[PDB]
RNA sequence: GAUGUCAUACUUAUC
């Protein structure tokens, strides 16, 4: 609506802010990463999500301000004026090729779907209330620290392996505590001060409310 | 260590055999030397640790008490994937001293 | 000079009012110079003048000075002239540095101190001289040669150190001409030192650069003397390295094989003792490169006698732990007689050979244990068990590491019953070494064979050996305490035995005989409270409660710990002397200079401050926390780091509002290791209780003007930051201001602790979306690089290395860009130098961060690989 | 083997008032000969006292053995003598 | 060999980037790509100084130290002041009396305020992108304005009031406005009274 | 604002397979690695359809995978080497139904770089060592053996790096109770890269080296090294001891190369190409796996090129040294990144573009009417082979694994009227592509 | 000195482009060959197949970039 | 701004 978002293929992608009364197109919003993405998807109108080649993902956000006002040549560091910035970082290990904000299900909440070069599918969905995504992070500080991969990398390391994540919660990795010994599970539950059914719960309401 | 400026590691091929620490260096870090948060054990080399080297300081060279880790700032930074972190040459430190 | 005879006046000048008594000097400010050392400085008694008169001897004359100011100067002045000669070392050239650095250290009325002096000033001197000392190698290798021989261990590393610095400088072609005409020298001990310095250059320059060399110098057929410096050299580069020779044993061994066929003994010795060498580093695999080596080793020991056949028993008792099972049976069964036909050998080097040789031929299977105890056992106990080998160290040691090995084979008892019996001589050293043995063989084995019938007899002998102890050793307490854990409950009827020689051993005219009483009372402390024992632990602690009168430190720093072990072993609020009387009764015990009293003293005190802290009245504490900043700036390393815990411990226990300003109001105090043990204490207390409270506090530290407080509350900052980690999110925004005003700073100090804490913080806070802060900190520390001062340099780098982890290795490589071509090379060192760490740190996650380049006529960068789209 | 800190004077603080000269010649003699013993006798002083032994070594041993030792008034530190720390008060 | 700063302003596609010491490297058009690249940073300017950048401020008077709102509203700056005040007019004979007999209960405040300004009344500071550099007169240089609005300062040194009444609100220039037309330089700029309406625009100005 | 990642649909496409008896059974197992996902199937020889026991996500990226049996034992271990710097030893637990780490060997820093060891990761066939190499100039062996309490154990890493040498393919050579040996084709790019005339970078073919690891010095050397006069793409071990033939076979681009050293001459065949196929103006073809199989009689290798014409590969040799190499065109399927002959008649094609096939062995060797061809035969004018394409003979398809890979561009639309959106995607490359629509019903 | 002989691709002060560019192209032709997402779009962009393009990849690695200058 | 003598002060949980 009355803007482009021109991604291009080595740098970010940039905004482009169009007139009714002349013809001219003026960038005035460029990011300061360089990420190679390949496609993007809008999900408000300030914030634009894209992926890259490299297996990375990530949300570009606009400044509050928004000076679009722009008509028309030194930049801030040779390019545009407003910088934009970055709130959501992760990286998913493949090519994330597609990706679009909708509801698969019926009466749950919108969510961005993604699908990647592997044949894998996955889904962002955000979160409701900030005691929900501090449960959802200490499950994940317990997990990584409790259950270590078989390959031997570092789960904090794996995410932040191009660029370093930033309110990105893995759900693959909080999703492994039922498919772990009831001692753990019970000590990781002793320590979240809860139920490991309680805990299951918690960690499949999320999953059957966002997806299938 | 981070404090003497002259000191160099061995930074051989790391095998099997675990590094101890002395009573006077326990629980100080091998690189920062910080004796807060443990995150991953010392694997000292083969050369390093043959005979009469076994179970001794990596830091200083005694008699090794406890297993020597390092800290949690130096494994994140891949600071514990290098070679052996074991001080072969003593020079101005420890040395001077012992003559005055 | 420090113990000769003072005057009555020198005495009474030195002590000020209110006590009641119950030329020979050159050229002004120069050092006070020894009658003997007179003919090296003869050129600084008489002025310079240096007027028409002045070559180039000139600036050696001022080398020479600066020498003579840092042998026998002050130690400010011998930094300042060592400061001045390693600066301008290539300025004033090796020639006449070596020239007058070689006949001072070669003069007969020199020291240690001086000595080493010259090895540091010569070790020094030797990176600025790279590739300019090859002329200079062989009168710094006569000078070096006898240092690696010498008695003191430290003499001999710094020899190794200088030998292995000049290998590396003068290459391996320039030692290898150096060392030739030293091999057929007619002095034996400049042959065997110059054998030490050719296994040393092989050892810091590799063994296949010296190979071909030391093959020509052991094949040549000339002399026996070249052959066995060369045999000597092998043995000691197998000595030398452990593990390294492993990949070239069949190349050394094929050279050692030529050797112990010639008619000469020595070189056949020589041979032997290389072998067993070798063999000595693949003591578990040797046969494989040694199989053309055991045939004409074996028929020595068959067909001749003597101390060749010492050396033949030796490689063989070195090489048998490496080969198969049947082999090392095949040859313990034929060995096994020459060990015994020799254990009446009056040599002691043969005897040695022999002790040694025990150790290894029963080590594994195939010698039975009835066999070793009729006809081995008997003959090494009536034969090696004499005075005289206690004596010597590397008599003892073996012989105990034989006894040990002895008796894991055979077994316990038998060589207890047998041991037990010298433990009441009259001889201090084989009692000590029968005491170590005894410890040895109860901490290897157990003391589960020993019945009842020998342990009350082993009890008696240890406190036969305890109460007539003449030194101060340890290993008769060591020895006690090893028995009473092996015994455990074993020694229910003996502690009125021993504890009443232990509180009739308090009461003496001696002052070691009541430490030692209270070091065996702190040893078997935990042998009390598993053998269901609790009065007399209660007794002994009232008892020991009235025994920190005594006025010997040492006894009453052994109390200290034998009360420490009583309540550890004990609870800490059902103790007959309780915290309520002991607390304020260990208030002036603090107050003591000593050493190892204090740090008992400050470990009691954490322990009633961490187990005991409801047994004041919260004022005493308050009391102890102002004494808790006097127990620093001690040279123990020890006290300073259970002071902390201290404070840290009386902060949650009294609430961290009182320490707190207590450790602030010690900030300044402008002495060394007195300011980081406040501000590690200051950052223990907001680790253990919440920081938030200390979060105010010390953001008012900085708003005092004064540099050390500053700085001492930045250091507190960031060894808080280090020490909470994870937990540093919350407190980063309140952090970034005085980060960020810290870091405009004119002082280098506050600029490289304002770069510690912003290392620390992006280490604790790495992956919880506190990228914002650290690229606002990296902008004002990103000037920072370009410093001069190694310790600014080093925190610049160490934040940078930091940073790098945190906000991604993308924004360190955006912000080392543009200075790699730079053309300033003092900035593109410092950029080439941060992007090989940033490579060295994340290497796969600069390849998505690259920039495009452009492609050139001839060759083409753009990659097109990446630059394609589906 | 002695590092350039030790000298043949101590120094020891906090000294009991009502000590006599025989219980602190004592106390000193233990370690070695004792060449000389000054306490003091004034309300600016009182507390201390300076031991001057004849051997070096003895005075070092006497050093290692007395610091914070038993005393009525308090620990009976023995530190080294400094010409600059005894006369500061100057 | 090395080109002058024509030959390579010319040959480069972004010749402001171009310095006069770029021309004496061993790579000018490396460099010239490389400080004209989209997110580099440039180098600081003290890599040709001689004052080591930091002996420049000796002489100039600095605050000590600015606090937050956060940290000053908990009164603890106050009770540290007049504890410094109090420690400061004790001799030594009161420093060591305090040492064997010390009055506990100094400030003790509260234990859950400091939580409350620590964890509820956080407050994000004023940061900066990676771009922006730091040098010594950047604290000073503080200069770095709209035609048709005016500020406070401005209408004070000037004495204008600042009213919706446009008759007494604009500058006096606005009567050589009138007589002798808009400013040339600003075709879109709109001035009430002259072609805006009065009391609609009341800013005084408008950038349209 | 904070989000979280789920994985709805996990990932299908295969880049590593290996086969072999995970559990301990007499039934054989199938291990995949699909980059970020380990999963293990189980190949049914009643139903013959293909049934997953256990995924597992690793969190990296597996450069590297391949099963090895112990001297002496039942189970086999699996040996996983991913980003990170650390060798993986595992076992598959079938009561836990887990995969317990059983070893985890560091030996590096992180990230996929090539200084880094785990690229390459070589076995030898009877279990005494395991070969880790990196892209270029980094090398390790590490010696597994066996400790009284039936377990295993790693010795310390040995160090075989070789400067200014890139490293294409590793492999370990079959040698019975003797020196295991490791055969790579390396690369010096000292000359190619110090010269700037530019034809020092033409004459800088591989050659082939055998680093011996001598178990009596604890050292890894260079045994032998023997140049090439092709490029090698990759490499093949072949069974012996008590079996044949011990070598290494190498392909390259319409070659077949038998290079054993010591005694054995270097035997060369051209790859038979198609019969009048307009598909190869000036470009050749190569292999892209090697599937060997030894049915307790004799030995052979499903190999298959760059078209997907699968070949098997039979060498006719003498008492010791090796006669000639014989192949004919066995039967044709889609390109797959690694094949996996299991027993019992069964072959597992795990296609990286595509789904997945499992197909039952019907008519084994099938030398009774094809025209197979031999390296002996006096054939000129180039390769002189042209086999006719042919459907399907010796195998029939069994199970067909929805495993496509290639999701490239999908969308969520309901145009199908229905309550539940859907997804229509892409899949497959090249010929293989198709669209796919799917929902959360079930079938 | 020699951390340029141990860890090679880190350069010095004195290093050129050319050999920065070959370094890079040396590591993002590793970066490729040892991801598989990578690959695979590598793959998908052509017709060839992975080992085809592992052995384009593994044969560039000599003089990415062409001959030094 | 540099040099060479002197003093003061600071840093690295150095001993």
């Amino acid at each position: 609506g009355h803007r482009v978002i021109v991604s291009d293929v080595q740098e970010s992608f940039i905004w482009v802010r169009y007139k009714r009364n002349e013809n001219q197109l003026i960038i005035f919003a460029d990011d300061t990463y360089p990420r190679w993405v390949t496609t993007a998807s809008l999900l408000d109108y300030d914030t634009v999500a894209g992926a890259d080649k490299f297996g990375n993902i990530c949300v570009v956000r606009l400044p509050p301000n928004t000076n679009d006002e722009v008509d028309e040549d030194r930049g801030l560091l040779n390019g545009a004026s407003q910088k934009a910035e970055v709130i959501m970082n992760y990286h998913v290990g493949e090519t994330v090729l597609s990706l679009q904000k909708t509801t698969l299900i019926p009466g749950g909440s919108e969510s961005l779907v993604y699908t990647t070069l592997s044949g894998g599918i996955g889904i962002l969905v955000p979160f409701t209330s900030h005691e929900d995504h501090d449960f959802f992070q200490h499950v994940e500080m317990h997990l990584r620290s409790e259950h270590p991969p078989l390959c031997g990398r570092d789960h904090l390391s794996f995410r932040s392996y191009y660029f370093p994540v930033k309110n990105v919660i893995d759900g693959d990795l909080c999703e492994q505590f039922n498919s772990m010994e009831p001692n753990k599970q019970k000590n990781v539950s002793e320590e979240l001060d809860r139920t490991p059914p309680e805990v299951s719960k918690k960690l499949e309401d999320i999953r059957t409310r966002y997806a299938f | 260590a981070k404090h003497h400026p002259d000191l160099i590691f061995c930074r051989k091929q790391a095998g099997v055999a675990i590094g101890r620490l002395c009573e006077k260096c326990d629980g100080k870090c091998v690189i920062c030397d910080s004796y807060v948060r443990p995150c991953t054990l010392v694997r000292i080399c083969d050369e390093c640790n043959y005979g009469s080297y076994q179970g001794r300081c990596v830091i200083c060279g005694g008699p090794g008490v406890s297993d020597a880790y390092y800290c949690k700032e130096c494994t994140i930074q891949e600071k514990d994937r290098d070679g052996c972190p074991k001080i072969v040459n003593l020079g101005s430190s420890k040395t001077d001293l012992f003559y005055e | 000079e420090r113990n000769r005879p003072l005057s009555d006046e020198e005495l009474d000048a030195m002590f000020p009012e209110g006590y009641k008594v119950l030329n020979d000097q050159p050229s002004g400010n120069l050092p006070f110079l020894k009658p003997d050392d007179i003919q090296y400085f003869d050129k600084l008694l008489v002025d310079v003048d240096e007027s028409t008169l002045s070559p180039e001897e000139q600036k050696e004359r001022k080398i020479m000075k600066l020498l003579l100011k840092i042998k026998n100067g002050t130690p400010p002045m011998r930094k300042a002239a060592l400061r001045q000669i390693t600066d301008k070392a290539r300025e004033f050239g090796a020639g006449p540095l070596f020239n007058q650095i070689l006949p001072l250290l070669m003069s007969p009325t020199l020291e240690d101190q001086e000595r080493h002096l010259l090895v540091k000033v010569i070790d020094r001197i030797l990176y600025k001289l790279d590739d300019l000392v090859r002329p200079y190698v062989h009168k710094i290798l006569v000078v070096i040669e006898p240092l690696l021989i010498d008695e003191d261990y430290y003499a001999r590393v710094e020899g190794r150190e200088i030998i292995s610095n000049l290998a590396k400088a003068a290459g391996l072609a320039t030692m290898i001409s150096t060392m030739r005409p030293d091999i057929d020298n007619m002095d034996e001990y400049v042959r065997n030192t110059t054998a030490r310095a050719f296994a040393v250059v092989a050892s810091a320059l590799g063994i296949p650069s010296l190979l071909p060399f030391l093959k020509a110098v052991c094949k040549s057929k000339k002399s026996w003397q070249a052959r066995h410096t060369g045999i000597k050299i092998v043995q000691q580069i197998a000595i030398l390295m452990g593990c390294a020779i492993l990949p070239h044993l069949r190349s050394l061994v094929e050279i050692i094989e030529h050797g112990l066929v010639d008619e000469q003994q020595k070189v056949r010795t020589i041979s032997a003792l290389a072998i067993a060498a070798l063999a000595e580093a693949a003591t578990p695999y040797g046969i494989e490169s040694f199989d053309s080596v055991l045939k004409p080793l074996w028929k020595g020991i068959r067909q001749h006698r003597g101390k060749g056949l010492a050396a033949f028993l030796k490689a063989i008792g070195y090489l048998i732990p490496l080969m198969d099972a049947e082999y090392a049976n095949y040859y313990t069964r034929e060995v096994m007689l020459i060990l015994i036909r020799e254990f009446q050998s009056p040599d002691e080097e043969m005897k040695k050979i022999v002790l040694k040789v025990v150790k290894q031929c029963c080590g594994t299977d195939g010698v039975e244990a009835n066999y070793i105890k009729t006809e081995i056992l008997p003959p090494f106990f009536k034969h090696f068990w004499q005075h005289r080998m206690a004596l010597d160290r590397r008599n003892y040691r073996q012989l105990v590491d034989t006894t040990v090995e002895l008796a894991n084979k055979v077994g316990a008892a038998e060589i207890i019953s047998r041991i037990v019996d010298d433990l009441k001589d009259e001889a201090e050293q084989y009692r000590k070494m029968v005491m170590e043995t005894i410890e040895k063989i109860m901490g290897n084995l157990g003391a589960a064979d020993i019945d009842h019938k020998l342990e009350e007899q082993l009890i008696d002998g240890i406190l036969y050996a305890f109460q007539e102890q003449t030194t101060e050793d340890s290993v008769m307490l060591n020895g006690f305490g090893t028995v009473v854990n092996a015994l455990g409950k074993r020694v229910k009827p003996y502690l009125p035995q021993i504890c009443g020689t232990v509180l009739w051993r308090l009461n003496n005219k001696s002052a070691k005989v009541r430490q030692q009483a209270a070091d065996l009372i702190s040893r078997t402390a935990v042998v009390m409270k598993t053998c269901q024992e609790e009065k007399l632990m209660g007794h002994l602690g009232v008892v020991l409660y009235e025994y920190l009168g005594e006025e010997y430190p040492e006894v009453l720093g052994s109390i200290l710990g034998a009360l420490k072990a009583i309540v550890n072993v004990i609870g800490m609020h059902k103790m007959t002397p309780p915290i309520k009387d002991l607390l304020p009764r260990l208030t002036p015990i603090l107050k003591n200079r000593h050493e190892k009293v204090q740090e008992n003293c400050i470990d009691l005190v954490g322990r009633i401050a961490d187990r005991g802290a409801e047994y004041v009245s919260a004022r005493e504490w308050m009391r102890i926390c102002f004494e808790l900043l006097e127990l620093l700036k001690a040279h123990k390393k020890a006290i300073r780091r259970a002071t902390v815990n201290t404070f840290g411990y009386i902060a949650k226990a009294i609430g961290p509002h009182d320490v707190l300003a207590t450790l602030l109001n010690n900030l300044k105090v402008q002495e060394r290791q007195n300011r980081v043990c406040t501000t590690v204490a200051i950052a223990i207390v907001a680790e253990t209780c919440s920081p938030f409270t200390v979060l105010p506090a010390l953001m008012n530290e900085y708003r005092v003007p004064e540099l050390n407080v500053q700085n001492g509350v930045l250091k507190s900052l960031s060894f808080l930051f280090e020490y909470i980690g994870e937990m540093g999110k919350d407190y980063i925004y309140a952090v970034t201001p005085l980060l960020e005003d810290a870091l405009m700073d004119r002082d280098l100090v506050h600029r490289q602790t304002a770069s510690a804490v912003v290392q620390h913080m992006s280490l604790g806070v790495y992956g919880f979306g506190c990228e914002d802060s650290l690229n606002h900190l990296l902008n004002y520390v990103w000037p920072n690089v370009f410093e001069t001062s190694p310790h600014v340099i080093q925190a610049v780098m160490g934040a940078l290395e930091g940073l790098r982890v945190a906000i991604g290795p993308c924004r360190m490589l955006q912000y080392c860009l543009q200075g790699l071509f730079h053309p300033a090379r003092k900035v593109r060192d410092v950029y080439w130098k941060i992007y090989n760490s940033i490579y060295i740190g994340s290497q796969d996650a600069l390849i998505a961060h690259y920039p495009r380049i452009y492609n050139d006529d001839k060759n083409t960068y753009i990659r097109y690989e990446l630059d394609y789209i589906l | 083997r002695l590092p350039p800190e030790v000298n043949r004077i101590l120094y020891i603080r906090n000294l009991p008032y009502k000590i006599t000269a025989e219980e602190m010649y004592d106390i000193f003699g233990k370690y070695g000969p004792i060449r000389q013993i000054r306490v003091g006798n004034t309300p600016e002083t009182r507390g201390t006292a300076y031991v001057v032994y004849e051997d070096i070594f003895d005075a070092k041993n006497a050093c290692d053995h007395l610091s914070g030792f038993n005393v009525c008034n308090r620990y009976l530190v023995v530190l080294y003598y400094n010409a600059n720390r005894a006369f500061q008060k100057m | 060999n090395r080109f002058t700063v024509a030959e390579l302003k010319q040959l480069v596609a972004r010749p402001d980037v171009v310095e006069m010491h770029d021309v004496t490297a061993q790579d000018p058009k490396l460099l010239v790509h490389l400080k004209a690249t989209r997110n580099s940073v440039p180098v600081p300017r003290h890599w040709c100084f001689k004052r080591k950048y930091l002996q420049g401020k000796r002489g100039i008077e600095k605050p000590p130290f600015e606090l937050p709102d956060f940290i000053k509203r908990t009164g603890i700056q106050e009770m540290r002041e007049a504890l410094q005040e109090k420690e400061e007019q004790k001799t030594m004979k009161s420093k060591m009396r305090e040492k064997v007999r010390p009055k506990m209960g100094k400030i003790d405040i509260d234990y859950q305020k400091l939580h409350d300004a620590f964890f509820k009344w956080q407050t994000k500071p004023k940061l900066t992108i990676h771009g922006d550099l730091y040098y010594e007169g950047k604290e000073f240089e503080t200069r770095l304005k709209k035609p048709g609005d005016l500020s406070d300062e401005l209408r004070i040194s000037l004495g204008m009031p600042v009213g919706p009444n446009a008759h007494k609100v604009p500058p006096p220039w606005l009567i050589a406005m009138q007589r002798y037309g808009p400013p040339p330089s600003y075709p879109n700029l709109k001035i009430p009274g002259l072609n805006s309406p009065i009391p609609e625009s009341c800013s005084f100005g408008y950038h349209a | 604002m904070f989000l979280y990642n789920l994985t709805l649909q996990r990932a299908t496409g295969i880049s590593f397979a290996i086969h072999g008896n995970f559990s301990g059974t007499k039934q054989q197992e199938i291990v995949v690695s699909r980059g970020k996902i380990l999963e293990l199937l189980r190949p049914d020889p009643n139903t013959g359809k293909v049934h997953t026991l256990l995924t597992v996500e690793v969190f990296g990226v597996i450069r590297s995978l391949m099963a090895f049996r112990l001297t002496g034992g039942t189970k086999d271990y699996i040996v996983v080497g991913s980003d990170s710097g650390r060798i993986v030893i595992l076992e598959y637990q079938p009561s836990k139904n887990m995969f317990e780490k059983i070893h985890q060997e560091t030996f590096g820093k992180s990230g996929c770089r090539r200084i880094v060891p785990g690229q390459f990761l070589a076995v030898d066939p009877k279990g005494r060592a395991v070969m880790i190499s990196a892209i270029e100039k980094q090398k390790l062996v590490y010696i597994l053996n066996r400790d009284a309490a039936a377990r295993l154990t790693i010795s310390s890493p040995l160090e075989a790096h070789k400067a200014n040498t890139l490293v294409y393919h590793v492999v370990g050579v079959d040698v019975g109770f003797e020196n295991p040996m490791f055969a790579c084709l390396e690369m010096d790019y000292e000359e190619a890269d110090n010269d700037p005339t530019g034809e020092a970078a033409a004459n800088t073919q591989q050659t082939l080296t055998f680093y011996e690891l001598d178990l009596g010095l604890n050292h890894v050397v260079r045994k032998y090294s023997e140049p090439l006069e092709e490029h090698g793409n990759f490499l093949i071990t072949v069974p012996g001891g008590s079996d044949g033939p011990s070598g290494v076979l190498i392909c390259s681009e319409n070659y077949i190369t038998y290079k054993n050293f010591g005694d054995q001459p270097d035997i060369r065949c051209p790859i038979p190409r198609r019969r009048n196929d307009l598909d190869d103006p000036e470009r050749g073809m190569i292999f892209v796996c090697s599937a060997t199989h030894k049915t307790k009689s004799m030995f052979f290798f499903l190999a298959q090129t760059e078209q997907g014409d699968i070949f098997k590969i039979t060498l006719e040799t003498d008492e010791d040294m090796v006669t000639e190499i014989r192949l004919k065109y066995f039967d044709t399927v889609p390109v797959a990144a690694a094949m996996c002959v299991l027993k019992t008649g069964f072959l597992f094609v795990a296609s990286e573009f595509g789904n997945h096939y499992l197909y039952q062995i019907a008519h084994l060797g099938d030398d009774d009417e094809e025209p197979e061809f031999s390296s002996a035969m006096p054939l000129e004018e180039g390769d002189t082979f042209f086999f006719q394409p042919r459907p399907l003979k010796n195998l029939v398809l069994v199970d067909e694994l929805d495993s496509l890979s290639p999701i490239l561009f999908c969308q969520i639309a309901d145009l199908a009227n229905e309550d539940t959106p859907q997804l229509y995607v892409a899949c497959g490359r090249g010929p293989r592509s198709s669209l796919r629509v799917l929902r959360h019903g079930l079938e | 000195e020699h951390l340029q002989s141990k860890y090679i691709g880190t350069g010095h002060a004195d290093t050129t482009k050319w050999e920065w560019l070959v370094n890079q192209h040396r590591d993002s032709y590793c970066s490729y060959m040892g991801h598989f997402d990578l690959l695979n779009y590598f793959a998908i962009a052509e017709n060839e197949s992975k080992a085809r393009v592992r052995f384009n990849l593994m044969e560039k690695m000599l003089q990415p970039c062409g001959p030094p200058a």
